[PDB]
RNA sequence: UCAGUAACGGCGAGUGAACAGGGAAGAGCCCAGCGCCGAAUCCCCGCCCCGCGGCGGGGCGCGGGAAAUGUGGCGUACGGA
RNA sequence: CCCCGGCGCGCCGGGCCCGGGUCUUCCCGGAGUCGGGUUGCUUGGGAAUGCAGCCCAAAGCGGGUGGUAAACUCCAUCUAA
């Protein structure tokens, strides 16, 4: 093995800008936050805003 | 990903993909381009014609700015004025007409290729072709020279 | 082996290049270096501007980019003398200055001279001893409202004239552009020989008289 | 004054300049290989040259054996491909100036070289003068023009090639012509041309 | 007319207006002085001539003078220097001459 | 980045820069020479007082040397006196 | 709580006796070096990119460079040893 494996990945600035934005949107919906398992049976709202 | 290559159903067949009768030796063929003109010359006929030999005059100290000269067709050359341009020479009536500097978009030659749209226009560039010219004549327009 | 079909491709492998490899490992860790001295120089220079001296407006050679301005090396002697600073006290007010430059134009020898004067206008001077003021030095009012410019100082921005749309007239539609061209070309590419075969049509009409 | 002595040794294919390079080419050629002369035989290039008529400046005479270099081999017999069979024309890469000034960096191994000039020469030998410093003097300790001559940088320039007449023989400058030393020098050259820049990212 | 500004022909470029300014000191360099010539001259005058201009003017005074041209490109090098040499190495004859002409 | 480019090369295998441009950094100078100055300069030893662990500062010595075969100051191609 | 150092302010004993602008008169440069021939190596550098050995051997409105050898004439560009 040799130290000039290829180590680092470069992505697209759009692509990881529509990964955030997918990456947000998915985090208001309160299926896929139960399925990645938080315990979230008792939260008001799901955007969870605070003062 | 290795997992995904093809080296791990390899496993287990004697020759791993590359023959019993003629096995996988180093180099039978010469290394690189060799035999570009004896057993390879099929190849270098059937997929790279014109690869052996000289032509022309050589140029010892090429540089490649005084040549540099970037061209925009007609057909787009109204593309580099904004839109509010087009159509505020479309809406004149003192058939004012807007200068179109090409030299400042990034372009030295005009080649003529499109259609244009009938209003006039003044286009400033460095190199002019005569059909880029016939064609902004023949909707009535200028073509300006600029050192 | 070549293939069927592919490139003719040349790798330039064929030395010892696993002994002379260089990786970019620590160029996170040279960013960061790069970043703190930059900012102990920009503490060590306390008010001065932190880009450094200002430099003057420069065309480039070279038909490709003969039409942008740049940032030179610095103001020529002849734009010092212009401008009224002696070219040893220059490079004590952030003044950059190169004595190689010439000066052909003057339409470029008149902008850094306005910007001499547009620096030296903006130039916040601290009094030599401090406590005692001096003559040609900016008043306390302004030593305490001056602050350390971040970037570059007075940045050169490439503008373009907005012309306005004219009307055409028929001399800019009787001008024959390729022709002219192609003409200029013409009469430049023969101008040599055709003054060379004019002096022998007056070298030799004139033996026919003697 | 010195301009005379200058414009005077540009004649040398004159009557007095030739007999005088002739009597001095003859009396140097009798006594010993590397010797120390009591004061310098040409006072104006020995200024031009950095001389001070100071105390601490030395100046040594030196003479080397003209002609190129002989491949130290066997009899004959250097083997390789016939590209490399040359020993005879063969010629040294670093001009006899240069050898001369570091026989004398190695003879006198305190001091350091400045510069040297050409004193005379016939068909075997070629006679050069070394400027050699005395560094840990007080005359030059304590003169603040020439105290960066003390500084541990520059030992033994002649053996690393900064004295004018090795400068001259690296190739280097800037122009169209020293393209194959842009850098520090041309192996500095050669390891940034034949080197992989092998970016993170690629 | 109308005349337009060109890349190309024979006035080609942009136009500006060409400042003029005192030449920099560098140029000035090579030019004799009042006092270099007389350093030249009064040790030409202790030296004398080289043993092969003194064949170039004897080549000279029988006015052979292609082969007097010859002889010091290939004695000195570049024809610029020999002809340069020759028209100097041809003036001082005729100062030998205008010298003991009385 | 130009650039696997211009070019080199049984013009085969293969080899192969630079200019410009964008950046990191950014800083200039000094002699000889030519002249001007009563050598106006430097090193060393003896003594005084201090400083004294990077060997210096100031004062004395008809103390010794180096140096006119050229020391110091101004001055260097952007001109300078 | 110990030590080092920097950045600071007073005081002493020293230095240093100083600049720019316009005129006027003056002065200004690095040689067995550049360069040419030839030989060997090296270079992408190709009628020689660079370097080196040997021979010839300079000039000063001169010299070098302006990527094809040479002559003529112009211009650009720096000022080597
Ligand atoms: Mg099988
Ligand atoms: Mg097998
Ligand atoms: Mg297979
Ligand atoms: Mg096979
Ligand atoms: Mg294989
Ligand atoms: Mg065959
Ligand atoms: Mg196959
Ligand atoms: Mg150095
Ligand atoms: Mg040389
Ligand atoms: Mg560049
Ligand atoms: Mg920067
Ligand atoms: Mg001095
Ligand atoms: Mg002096
Ligand atoms: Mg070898
Ligand atoms: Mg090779």
């Amino acid at each position: 093995t040799k130290t000039w494996r290829r180590w680092h990945r470069r992505v697209n600035t759009t692509q990881k800008r529509y990964a955030i934005c997918s990456a947000l949107a998915a985090s208001a919906l309160p299926a896929l936050v139960m399925s990645k398992g938080h315990r979230i049976e008792e939260v008001p709202e799901l955007p969870l805003v605070v003062e | 990903p290795s997992r995904l290559r093809k080296t791990r159903k390899l496993r287990g067949h004697v020759s791993h993909g590359h023959g019993r009768i003629g096995k996988h030796r180093k180099h039978p063929g010469g290394r690189g381009n060799a035999g570009g003109m004896h057993h390879h010359r099929i190849n270098f006929d059937k997929y790279h014609p014109g690869y052996f030999g000289k032509v022309g005059m050589r140029h010892y100290h090429l540089k490649r700015n005084q040549s540099f000269c970037p061209t925009v067709n007609l057909d787009k050359l109204w593309t580099l004025v904004s839109e509010q341009t087009r159509v505020n020479a479309a809406k004149n009536k003192t058939g004012a007409a807007p200068i179109i500097d090409v030299v400042r978009s990034g372009y030295y030659k005009v080649l003529g290729k499109g259609k244009l749209p009938k209003q006039p226009v003044i286009v400033k560039a460095k190199f002019f072709s005569r059909r880029a010219e016939e064609k902004i004549k023949g909707v009535g327009g200028a073509c300006v020279l600029v050192a | 082996a070549p293939s069927r079909n592919g490139m003719i491709l040349k790798p330039h492998f064929h030395k010892d290049w696993q002994r002379r490899v260089a990786t970019w490992f620590n160029q996170p860790a040279r960013k960061i270096r790069r970043r703190k001295a930059r900012q102990a120089r920009a503490r060590r220079i306390a008010p001065r501007p932190a880009a450094g001296p200002i430099r003057p407006i420069v065309r480039c050679p070279t038909v490709r980019y003969h039409t942008k301005v740049r940032a030179g090396r610095g103001f020529s002697l002849e734009e010092l003398r212009v401008a009224g600073i002696h070219k040893k006290v220059a490079r004590t007010i952030g003044i950059s200055v190169d004595p190689r430059r010439r000066n052909k134009s003057t339409e470029s020898l008149q902008a850094n001279v306005q910007r001499l004067k547009e620096y030296r206008s903006k130039l916040v001077l601290f009094p030599r001893k401090p406590s005692a003021p001096k003559k040609g030095d900016s008043s306390a009012e302004e030593l305490k409202l001056a602050t350390q410019l971040t970037g570059p100082v007075m940045p050169i921005r490439n503008v373009f004239k907005k012309e306005k749309a004219r009307v055409i007239t028929e001399e800019e539609k009787n001008f024959k552009a390729f022709a002219s061209l192609r003409m200029a070309r013409a009469n430049a590419r023969l101008f040599g020989i055709r003054a060379k075969r004019a002096k022998e049509a007056a070298e030799q009409d004139v033996e026919k008289k003697k | 004054g010195y301009k005379y002595i200058q414009e005077l040794w540009r004649k040398k294919q004159s009557d007095v300049m030739r007999f005088l390079l002739r009597v001095r080419c003859w009396q140097y050629r009798q006594l010993s290989a590397l010797h120390r002369a009591p004061r310098p035989t040409r006072p104006d290039k020995a200024r031009r040259l950095g001389y001070k008529a100071k105390q601490g400046y030395v100046i040594y005479r030196i003479r080397v054996r003209r002609g190129g270099r002989k491949r130290p081999v066997p009899k004959g017999a250097t083997y390789g491909k016939p590209v490399h069979h040359g020993v005879n024309q063969l010629k040294f890469a670093r001009s006899l100036q240069s050898v001369a000034e570091e026989r004398a960096g190695r003879h006198c191994g305190a001091l350091r070289v400045l510069n040297s000039y050409w004193v005379g020469e016939d068909s075997t030998y070629k006679f050069f003068e070394v400027i050699l410093i005395d560094p840990f003097h007080k005359a030059i300790r304590r003169n603040p023009d020439t105290q960066w001559i003390t500084k541990p940088v520059h030992k033994h320039r002649e053996m690393r090639g900064l004295t004018s007449a090795g400068r001259k023989s690296r190739g280097l400058g800037k122009g169209h012509k020293f393209h194959h030393t842009i850098g520090g020098s041309r192996r500095a050259a050669w390891r940034r041309r034949n080197t992989l820049q092998l970016h993170r990212y690629r | 007319a109308l005349r337009y500004p060109m890349a190309v022909g024979l006035n080609k470029g942009h136009k500006v207006t060409k400042n003029v300014s005192k030449p920099r000191h560098s140029r000035r360099r090579g030019r004799l002085t009042k006092h270099t010539k007389f350093v030249r001259d009064m040790i030409r005058e202790v030296c004398g001539f080289a043993p092969y201009e003194r064949r170039a003017m004897e080549l000279l005074k029988v006015s052979k003078d292609k082969r007097a041209l010859k002889f010091i490109k290939k004695r000195v090098g570049t024809h610029i220097r020999a002809k340069r040499k020759r028209e100097e190495l041809s003036s001082v004859l005729a100062a030998m001459r205008k010298a003991a002409a009385k």
